[PDB]
């Protein structure tokens, strides 16, 4: 399908970077989206095919290139902060009845200072001993705190096999400090088993967070450790 | 040009979720729906280019050309068709695709047996679960409180459904019998004291 | 993988006329692949400033060009057209004659 | 004027 | 009269080369009017012809992208019909469309085609019915069905049925002058000996349009006849000849039939 690179990215204003986007399917048309709250799908450029390319909605601040089939790079030339938007590639044929093929999708947060970038603490809440008795069945919640940007991806992890089964997490994160304008996040998630899986104490629970930060390229001066890009996790085991 | 109502809509459990979605130009050739979850792409669900019902599985595009409306109904609505649903429009005389905002549906999954009840599990973590869907979960007064929104979780093997929602603080005149007074709780909710 | 013999014709747009301005014409037609080199002679010698008209093909896929330059005939000048192309082994010369 | 709609081989 | 407009694509790899070879041409009738050349250095639609030049910024940048969009979809099918075939990578291969539309005398449809060519032969053509389509091969078969499910032929259908009949008209009313004359041929005949017993008569038609001409030999074998060919200035030109003993040429008669003439002509040469 179409891939697009990188997922996450935090710049500074003024950087460069070039959104990758890739098809191996020989489609002819490719364009580039950004998606924001209010304002759905917005088209910035789009190419009918190598050695053309066209303007779309909001054009102003990007470039692209089409001198092949397969790729159709984006570039901020000098990055903004209203800038700070999910941005998908989409390919299809030129069949009338041809749909979009979207790519996963790039988060992009531009930052005028990168002193806000933080990582997630994280921490696993074990069952509570009546909810057990209750109901035979045992919640862990999962607390990914005091993070910024928005850029994670929660996953619960039993006896090192990935579980979606009996998982809730929150759509979006709680801000921490709601009235201040560059608040740090939190975010939540439920895994909830019988209590027969959890009680018994070989079975291994373990919630992880992706966290999308800075990377070697960037300075940091500050005394706190650098706020890489890193996986935080919590642990648990049974009772 | 293409124009679709934000939502969200909410539909029970088992009801028809019905998405509409009108154009402006008659030219017109082709008219799509995607899907999308929260935190991933758009994803093609079907397209539409002939006057009347096209059926797929539990999806049913719908075109009125006379009317200018596309429209996408879904039986049997379950919980994991909670997403965003966008419209799109090709037309004769450009190769973009002409996007509507998109809608979003949520879809409240049916609890059988509700067993409203609100468990202890730095920091302690409060757990309000098992509530009926009508039960609308409210934020914090206090801003040292932290409450999420409700949240439906799907334990595939026991074909079981559960609302949650979960507050936490570090405050120590925080308690799990606070927690939620801010929130129309049902009269009946358990409140255990370990 | 079939292929397709070039057919050449040399010849004036007006009827010749000993000094007195013209052009000159070669006519490449029923070749494939479309690949294909085309000269103009005065006395042996190539032609520089030559133009050749936009490819296209007849209803049966086979190729066809017009080449095509200024010039001024005269009694004793000879005109001709050289052609290559992956058909024929060595270059085909044409000359001009003025009553063809 | 061309075609718009062009389906590949 | 009757008339024509037709689309000609040319598209060829060039193995180790990098990019393909893609040239287009447009043609109303006889007369071409626009062209493309991915060599070229514009990297537009160009006119080539005076009465289209009147279309504005918006049509040429249609235009444009449109054929741009055409060498795309001919990039692939390269690589694809080389995979349908089991060809090598290093060898060059040619694909060749055509498409358009026919008008009557009252300037409402009468045909459409669209054709396509792999390496100089036929792959895939619409029937005249526009919904259908002739397979050439096995290879064009896999294509036919995959044609067949995307609804290919509708909406061709409904280019050849509308939009190229209005551009065409449009066309049609902007190059009148050019596109709706009729130049009638201008005729000689020439007499060369090659023997003592034979002689060479040869028949001319010069500065006519549109191309289509029949010129035959009459008496009361050994007949020769040219390809019609292009004058340069917008008119073709044709001759025949034939092989005749002499002191028998009287007796022979070239007849021209053309559009441009209200009735047909009969030359005779005499010595």
């Amino acid at each position: 399908g179409v891939t697009q690179t990188p997922k996450f990215q935090v710049l500074k204003t003024g950087q460069s970077m070039t959104l990758q986007c890739a098809q191996d399917m020989n489609h002819e048309y490719m364009s580039w989206y950004r998606q924001d709250p209010g304002m759905g799908l917005r088209l910035i450029h789009y190419s009918v095919g190598a050695g053309i390319t066209d303007k779309g909605e909001v054009p102003n601040g990007y470039n692209v290139s089409r001198s092949t089939t397969e790729d159709f790079p984006l570039r901020l030339l000098s990055a903004a902060p209203s800038q700070t938007s999910v941005y998908f590639c989409a390919s299809s044929y030129l069949n009338r009845d041809s749909a979009l093929d979207f790519g996963p999708g790039t988060r992009l947060t531009v930052l005028e200072d990168l002193k806000n970038v933080f990582p997630p603490e994280v921490a696993v809440f074990e069952p509570s001993e009546a909810e057990i008795s209750h109901t035979q069945k045992a919640t862990l919640v999962c607390l990914a705190t005091g993070f910024y940007p928005d850029h994670v991806e929660l996953s619960w992890w039993v006896n090192g096999k990935e579980v979606h089964s009996g998982v809730c997490t929150d759509p979006q994160p709680l801000k921490e400090q709601p009235a201040l304008n560059d608040s740090r996040y939190a975010l939540s998630s439920r895994l909830r088993v019988s209590a027969t899986f959890w009680q018994d104490p070989r079975n291994h629970f373990r919630c992880q967070v992706q966290f999308y930060g800075l990377s070697e390229n960037d300075e940091w001066t500050q005394d706190r450790a650098k706020p890489v890009t890193q996986i935080v996790s919590a642990e648990a085991w049974g009772r | 040009e293409v124009e679709q109502n934000s939502g969200p809509l909410s539909v029970p459990e088992g009801a028809i979720a019905s998405l509409n979605c009108t154009y402006s130009d008659r030219g017109s050739q082709s008219f799509f729906w995607y899907r999308q979850y929260s935190g991933k792409s758009p994803e093609l669900i079907m397209f539409i280019y002939s006057d009347g019902d096209k059926e797929d599985g539990r999806f049913t595009a719908q075109l009125n050309r006379a009317s200018q409306y596309v429209s996408l109904l879904i039986r049997d609505s379950q919980p994991s068709d909670s997403a965003t649903y966008l419209c799109a429009v090709k037309s004769g005389g450009s190769y973009i695709p002409t996007f509507g905002r998109g809608t979003s549906l949520i879809v409240h999954p049916y609890i059988q047996n509700p067993d409203p009840a609100v468990y202890q599990l730095d920091k302690s973590v409060c757990l309000f679960t098992d509530f009926d869907s009508q039960t609308n979960v409210s934020q914090s007064k206090d801003s040292d409180v932290y409450i999420t929104d409700k949240c439906v979780l799907d334990m595939r093997s026991m074909d079981f459904k559960s609302n949650s929602a979960v507050a936490w603080s570090n405050k120590s005149d925080f308690a799990c019998a606070n927690a939620f007074n801010n929130s129309i709780i049902p009269e009946d909710t358990f409140f255990p004291s370990p | 993988m079939i292929q397709r013999t070039p057919k050449i014709q040399v010849y004036s747009r007006h009827p010749a006329e000993n000094g007195k301005s013209n052009f000159l014409n070669c006519y490449v037609s029923g070749f494939h692949p479309s690949d294909i080199e085309v000269d103009l002679l005065k006395n042996g010698e190539r032609i520089e400033k030559v133009e050749h008209s936009d490819l296209s093909f007849s209803k049966d896929w086979s190729f066809y060009l017009l080449y095509y330059t200024e010039f001024t005939p005269t009694e004793k000048d000879e005109y001709a057209c050289r052609v290559n192309h992956v058909t024929l082994s060595q270059p085909k010369i044409v000359k001009w004659d003025r009553d063809m | 004027s061309l075609l718009m709609w062009i389906t590949q081989v | 009269g009757s008339h024509s407009m037709r689309y000609f694509f040319t598209s060829v790899s060039r193995p180790g080369r990098g990019e393909p070879r893609f040239i287009a041409v447009g043609y109303v009738d006889d007369t071409q009017f626009v062209r493309f050349d991915s060599d070229a250095a514009s990297q537009r639609m160009e006119p080539r012809a005076p009465w289209i030049e009147q279309e504005g910024p918006e049509y040429w940048d249609g235009e444009t992208r449109k054929v741009k969009a055409h060498s795309q979809t001919h990039r692939v099918d390269l690589g694809t019909l080389r995979g349908y075939y089991n060809q090598s990578e290093a060898g060059s291969h040619t694909v060749q469309r055509m498409y358009g539309c026919d008008v009557g005398s009252d300037w409402r449809f009468l045909r459409g085609y669209h054709q396509y060519a792999y390496d100089g032969k036929d792959y895939i053509a619409l029937k005249e019915d526009l919904r259908s389509w002739t397979a050439a091969d096995m290879a064009a078969q896999t294509t036919k069905h995959k044609w067949e499910a995307a609804h290919v032929a509708e909406q061709l259908r409904a280019y050849l049925e509308g939009t190229c009949v209005e551009w065409l008209r449009r066309y049609l009313e902007n190059g009148k002058e050019t596109l709706q004359r009729t130049d009638a041929p201008k005729t000689h005949m020439t007499h060369h000996a090659v023997s003592d017993h034979e002689a060479t008569l040869r028949c001319w038609a010069l500065s006519f349009y549109p191309a289509e001409i029949t010129l035959t030999w009459q008496r009361d074998q050994d007949t020769e006849l040219v390809e019609t060919r292009p004058a340069g200035d917008g008119t073709f030109q044709k001759w025949a000849a034939v092989v005749v003993p002499s002191g028998q040429e009287q007796r022979y008669t070239c007849h021209v039939q053309h559009e441009g003439l209200p009735k047909p002509l009969t030359l005779r040469w005499e010595p």
